[PDB]
């Protein structure tokens, strides 16, 4: 069927966690193949590899090619273009893309377990929400203690646009399931999120057995000399 | 604390707002959350609009916020008012039940509506004004009264002939281009908060009683708000019109008990607590002026105004300008000596901020 | 309520007094002392993540909130000398119970990223650590 | 059904509730909420998609939830429910419910010591 | 520095300051007074001299003295310092100032105010 | 759902618990009955029929049934649960828990 092309911005994981960072333009609903290729308006260094092309909806050419090496340009607010030709269509495409302005913060909230699952002593779960954050790239890492958990052992859903009070913005949730021994103990676990928005890129909330659902407030306040010739 | 804006807002039904803030330009300060909220009864403060992206289902479509960190300022624009926006209000920072904010009064006024037969006009306190009369082809030999309902009384205190009031005395004219057609007027000098009402022209009577009203408005004038520091340094601009650039002009302050304090004159007067630190300059073709204030201290927070007068003081029946002062006292400005001693031969070395 | 003598930010303690110039007695009067503590009921011990679990004792003394111990300048003859104000001030060392508006805190977190591991750092105030 | 946070309640805007449902086999469910006892619109809340926890005895499934409610209908005690269709349960639906109390401390104990 | 009894403030005519300074292992020590920032002429004031105090291990040594001030401005709110310099200290002086508003009240007010919100202290 | 009368907790030996069901148009209801998650079977309570109020205008109805309960678990605090079946809900079901109603106590000392 009839071409398409399009530019996606670079990951967000290689953008804090990470060095490189590298752009993309693909060129799909080609029929067969091409001797194509594109333009990047700065190139100081752009080996624009290709590599091998897929096989898509019914028989179809997509082939892609990456560009190295824009983390700090794409930082300070710069803009880049592709552009390429090809036979099996009249005029060259085009697209743009720059980074996001008029950005906002999550808003990071982690939750104690519910009261009933405390008794058959079995497993708990604990809940991480982020909150009305604009672009919707997004991270979600958990922590046991000042110790990384394996990707493996918890579950995390998409981000989403919810329902509108002004600007749109997003939301993303996220489980952990612990053993109920643990948690009684006195063992901290943590929830960090990171985002563009954030000052340092990462932000973090920690909770225990004594903070949330308390069922006890102990608090004892001890003023020594409160007349004593303050100077 | 830190925080100043519009103490007090007024406006009518259907117009627009516009409504701004004042916080110290550090870097928590630009980054936290800004927010209008309603301080009504019954505990809560509940917020309206917010920074982060809030708007609440009231202020659908009538409202937004914008942050400008470079002025330290925030300004909320507020469309389509109405008669149950009348309450408190609050400015701020951060979380609401700290006390970062300023407390901020509005008023809605109810407009015109089917009784539209007077003909109004406004005037700055202590200009001129005109109330025109249509006189008519029989009504020239009778009394050509004005009076004005205090109370309900029809008081006469002008006549078209001299029959004047000892209050109204010294600035009431007339001037004739009527003899036939269909105008004659009176042109109204300095006037006052006093002489404000309704007012029953007429010229001549043709003995119905028939009745004219020609209503006038005299207000006082807005204050503009000034944003200072601690050792820091204001200037004022009092730009009155060229008709009274050959009077003596002058700066007062507001006290308590309706008292201005003279600042300075035109004719070389002081207070001694501002002797080294005030400046007056000569004004310029269209006879405006500036007036320089530097170290400001804690205690120079107030109403200003600047007026004129054959003497330098208040005195009604004068124009005014006004401005409104907030020394903010969380400054920046380094501290330094005010007073350096020297002996006779030797050396002194003072060091200057910027 | 009216001079302010100490305003501690790492304890959260305010300290004020008035002469409360009385009507009865019209020749004497008192001074009244005003003190107020906020008390945070989620924050830890020492300010990091895992440390211990959330402070339940929090004391105050008056005498090390009353101190003063930073140098002064004083004019004696015809001359400017230095001096210290105190005599408690054998020494930061002093645990503090809240945050404080104006001040970064931060942390240190390793997580993986394929490889080997970094050493991410993690704002813990988000709006005072922006860098400006 | 789990109550709002505490950092949330100090901003006056809005409060948000939270709904779980955890490990059910078959992959299909529904979410409703209600105030009172009138059931909302579907433009008013946000629910995701129906995912596979991590286990190793058998494969099950969860699903989230959130609702933000205004904060003068919170203070005036009004309550929030939500309903969960599955095709397991033996009526069919199950329902929770939550209002500003019982997430409240059973007792406080504070002693100022003035010595 | 102590501040004045209590006995002299009836009469509402003069008040004494007394500057007491202790431990110190030399013989030779100043002492200044200051009213504001003013420093008072050495005929308003009486110094005595240094002498040792009863010994606890070590021959250390002590010396006071008083100043005479009017009873209406220190009830205004004047402020006073007593200045002690001696070859030992750090700095070579040390200063305490004292005055109405910083001394033993008659009345004591104490709100403890519980947080859930923020930790923060605004 | 009502909360169990102080009388019988005091002797420690069983708790009766209450559903009450009132103001619905047809003579048509269903009362089932549950403990945490699990439906209990229908011969351990019993459930009255359905009486005509007189009340303002109208003409509505009520329902009551009673179940009783182990005081042992009840301490231990297992939860209950009583739910009501009816043409005119939009779910076809409501749904009222209870749980061992009690407030904040409050214990504020001052030591001199
Ligand atoms: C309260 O918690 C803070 C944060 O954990 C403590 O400060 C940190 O203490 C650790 C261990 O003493 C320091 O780690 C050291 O790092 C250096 C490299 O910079 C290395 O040479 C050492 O072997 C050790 O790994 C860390 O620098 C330090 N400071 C931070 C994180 O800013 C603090 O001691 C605790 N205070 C109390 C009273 O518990
Ligand atoms: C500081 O405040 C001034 C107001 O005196 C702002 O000036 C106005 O800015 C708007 C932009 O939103 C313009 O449309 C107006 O024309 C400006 N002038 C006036 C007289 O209103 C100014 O923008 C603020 N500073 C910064 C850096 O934005
Ligand atoms: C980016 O592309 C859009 C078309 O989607 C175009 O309208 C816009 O002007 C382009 N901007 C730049 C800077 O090329
Ligand atoms: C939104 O802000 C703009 C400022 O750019 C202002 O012109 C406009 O009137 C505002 N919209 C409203 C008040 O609806």
């Amino acid at each position: 069927c009839h071409p398409r092309l399009s530019l996606h911005r670079p990951a967000l994981e290689d953008l804090l966690l990470g060095s490189e960072a590298n752009l993309t333009c693909t060129l799909t609903g080609l029929r067969d193949a091409s001797g194509a290729t594109f333009t990047w308006t700065p190139s100081s260094g752009k080996s624009a590899v290709q590599g091998p092309p897929e096989r898509d909806l019914c028989g179809c050419y997509s082939v892609s090619s990456v560009l190295p090496g824009c983390a700090q340009p794409w930082n300070h607010g710069e803009t880049f273009t592709c552009t390429a030709a090809h036979p099996e269509l009249k005029t060259p495409l085009t697209a743009n893309i720059t980074k996001s302005g008029n950005t906002f913060r999550p808003e990071v909230h982690l939750l104690p377990p519910p009261s009933e699952e405390l008794a058959l002593n079995e497993l708990v779960t604990l809940t991480c929400l982020a909150r009305g954050f604009s672009p919707k790239d997004v991270l979600v890492r958990w922590l046991q203690g000042s110790q990384e958990l394996p990707r493996e052992k918890y579950l995390t859903w998409a981000s989403r646009q919810e329902p509108s009070q002004g600007t749109t913005t997003y939301a993303v949730t996220s489980i952990l399931r612990v053993a109920a021994e643990d948690w009684k103990k006195g063992e901290t676990f943590s929830c960090m999120v990171g985002h563009e928005a954030l000052p340092l890129a990462f932000t973090q909330k920690t909770i225990d057995r004594l903070a949330g659902k308390p069922t006890h407030i102990n608090v004892s306040v001890v003023m020594a000399e409160a007349d004593g010739t303050c100077y | 604390s830190p925080i100043f804006g519009p103490e007090e807002v007024n406006s009518v039904e259907g117009n627009s707002v516009s409504i701004t803030c004042y916080y110290p330009p550090t870097s928590v300060n630009r980054h936290t959350r800004k927010y209008w909220c309603r301080q009504g009864a019954r505990g809560g403060c509940i917020t309206l609009i917010s920074s982060e992206g809030y708007v609440s289902s009231k202020y659908a479509g009538r409202a937004n916020l914008t942050n400008f960190p470079e002025n330290g300022t925030f300004v909320v624009n507020i469309a389509q008012l109405s008669q149950d926006d009348s309450g408190r209000y609050k400015c701020g920072l951060g979380i609401n039940s700290r006390g970062l904010s300023f407390d901020v009064s509005l008023e809605v006024s109810q407009g015109p509506g089917l009784l539209n037969d007077t003909k109004v006009y406004t005037v700055d306190l202590g200009r001129t004004v005109t109330i025109n009369c249509p006189f008519k082809t029989e009504n020239a030999q009778k009394r050509k009264s004005l009076y004005k309902q205090i109370g309900l009384y029809p008081v006469l205190v002008i006549d078209s002939s001299g029959y004047v009031n000892p209050n109204y005395t010294g600035r009431i004219r007339l001037d004739i281009q009527g003899t036939g057609q269909l105008l004659f007027s009176v042109v109204i000098n300095q006037l006052r908060l006093s002489d404000a009402g309704q007012y029953l022209c007429q010229a001549g009577d043709d003995s119905n009683s028939n009745k004219k009203n020609a209503d006038l408005q005299v207000l006082k004038p807005e204050p503009e708000l000034v944003y200072e520091d601690l050792r820091g340094s204001v200037t004022f601009h009092c730009a009155l019109g060229p008709e009274v650039a050959n009077v003596a002009k002058f700066l007062c302050r507001q006290s308590s008990g309706e008292n201005c304090d003279v600042v300075v004159n035109t004719l070389g007067k002081r207070a001694p607590a501002f002797e080294g630190r005030i400046l007056l300059n000569p004004q310029d073709k269209d006879g405006s002026f500036s007036v320089v204030i530097t170290g400001l201290r804690k205690e120079d927070a107030g109403r200003y105004l600047c007026g004129a007068h054959s003497d330098g003081q208040l005195q009604e029946g004068s124009p005014i300008q006004a401005w409104q002062l907030f020394v903010n006292e969380e400054s920046t400005i380094p501290r330094s000596p005010t007073v350096v001693k020297g002996v006779a031969g030797g050396s002194v070395a003072v060091l200057c901020p910027y | 309520e009216r001079i302010v003598l100490v305003d501690n930010k790492c304890k959260c303690a305010r300290i004020t007094s008035r002469i409360i110039r009385s009507s009865e007695d019209p020749n004497e009067d008192i001074v009244e002392r005003n003190i107020r503590i906020i008390v945070p009921l989620n924050n830890r011990e020492n300010i990091s993540d895992p440390t211990s679990p959330l402070r339940t004792r929090f004391v105050y003394h008056l005498s090390d909130l009353c101190k003063k111990c930073d140098p002064t300048e004083v004019e004696l003859d015809n001359q400017i000398v230095t001096a210290t104000q105190s005599n408690i001030c054998d020494e930061a060392t002093e645990t503090c119970y809240t945050y404080d508006r104006n001040k970064c805190y931060t942390a240190v977190v390793p997580l993986v990223y394929g490889g080997e591991t970094k050493m991410v750092e993690t704002a813990l105030t988000p709006d005072a650590c922006y860098p400006d």
